[PDB]
C-alpha cells in the first residue's frame, strides 16, 4: 500500500496526536 | 500447555 | 489495555475488531493491512486447550470504531471473512510461537478518515526501530485490569525490552518470532496489554518517513501489568515472508 501508515486526520493534516512525541523522543 | 508456566494467551 | 488512555478519533484507523456472531462477543483485536487483508493473533481463532476453533462463518470484523457505547453510523464498517489463514507452524502447545493469522475479507472496506491500512515493516524499519528502549504503541478494547472493559479504544505506549531481560522474566521458551515490551519495576511508568487485546497492533511511527509501521501483534503474558513481567508480541517482520506468500497466493 503506497499510502499505508499515514492517518487522514493526523499526518495527512499535519496534526499530531497527544502521545506521538513520546514515541519519537524514545528513538534516541 | 502455556498455563503450566503461568501464562495466559491474550 | 492496562494504564492506557482513551484514543482520539482517527488515531488508529487500522484498528479492527474481531467478533463472534452468535453469541455476539468481542473476541480480539486485529489490524487492517490492505482493503481486504486483516492481521490478528492465531490463538483468537485456534486454541485447542480452550476448545477454540473458529471458522470463517462464526466470525465478523468491525472497522473504524472509536467507542462501544454506540453504533457509529456512517463511520464504522463491517465485513464477513472469506478465508482464514493460520501460520502452518503456529505452536499453541509449547510457547505460542508464530501466533499469527491472516483474514481475507469477503468485501473490501472503503478507506476513510476513520479507516486506513498500517504499513508492514521493511528491512530498514526493523533493523533501526526494533531496539530496547524505543517505544511502540499498543491499542485495544481488552481488560482494563488483570483482576471491566472500556467503551472507548484504549492506547498505551510501551518500550521494547532487551531480549535477556525478556528471557529471564518468563519460564516460556521464547523464540525470535516474539518480542517483549513494557516498563521495568525500577522505571517511571507502567502499562500492558491484557485479556481481549490479542491480535491488536504494536505500532511504531518511523522518524524517517513519518509512517506508522506494525511491528508486533499482542500475543501473551503472565497476568497483566505485573512488576517484573512483560507483554509478549508476535514479531511481524520475522513472519513477513509468510504474510506476503499468503497475500500473493
Ligand atoms: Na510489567
Amino acid at each position: 500500500e503506497a499510502d499505508c501508515g499515514l492517518r487522514p486526520l493526523f499526518e495527512k493534516k499535519s496534526l499530531e496526536d497527544k502521545t506521538e512525541r513520546e514515541l519519537l523522543e524514545s528513538y534516541i | 500447555t502455556v498455563e503450566l508456566q503461568g501464562v495466559v494467551p491474550r | 489495555i492496562v494504564e492506557g488512555s482513551d484514543a482520539e478519533i482517527g488515531m488508529s484507523p487500522w484498528q479492527v475488531m474481531l467478533f463472534r456472531k452468535s453469541p455476539q462477543e468481542l473476541l480480539c483485536g486485529a489490524s487492517l493491512i490492505s482493503d481486504r487483508w486483516v492481521l490478528t493473533a492465531a490463538h483468537c481463532l485456534l486454541y485447542p486447550p480452550w476448545d477454540k476453533n473458529f471458522t470463517e462463518n462464526d466470525l465478523l470484523v468491525r472497522i473504524g470504531k472509536h467507542s462501544r457505547t454506540r453504533y457509529e453510523r456512517n463511520i464504522e464498517k463491517i465485513s464477513m471473512l472469506e478465508k482464514i489463514y493460520i501460520h502452518p507452524r503456529y505452536n499453541w502447545r509449547e510457547n505460542l510461537d508464530r501466533d499469527i493469522a491472516l483474514m481475507k475479507l469477503k468485501k473490501p472496506v472503503a478507506f476513510s478518515d476513520y479507516i486506513h491500512p498500517v504499513c508492514l515493516p521493511d528491512r530498514e524499519t526493523a533493523a533501526s526501530l526494533l531496539q530496547a528502549g524505543y517505544k511502540g504503541r499498543v491499542t485495544g478494547w481488552g481488560n482494563l485490569k488483570e483482576t471491566g472493559q472500556p467503551s472507548v479504544l484504549q492506547v498505551v505506549n510501551l518500550p521494547i525490552v532487551e531480549r535477556p531481560v525478556c528471557k529471564d522474566s518468563t519460564r516460556i521458551r521464547i523464540t525470535d518470532n516474539m518480542f517483549c515490551a513494557g516498563y521495568k519495576p525500577d522505571e517511571g511508568k507502567r502499562g500492558d496489554a491484557c485479556e481481549g487485546d490479542s491480535g491488536g497492533p504494536f505500532v511504531m511511527k518511523s522518524p524517517f518517513n513519518n509512517r506508522w509501521y506494525q511491528m508486533g501483534i499482542v500475543s501473551w503474558g503472565e497476568g497483566c501489568d505485573r512488576d517484573g513481567k512483560y507483554g509478549f508480541y508476535t514479531h511481524v517482520f520475522r513472519l513477513k515472508k509468510w504474510i506476503q506468500k499468503v497475500i500473493d497466493q
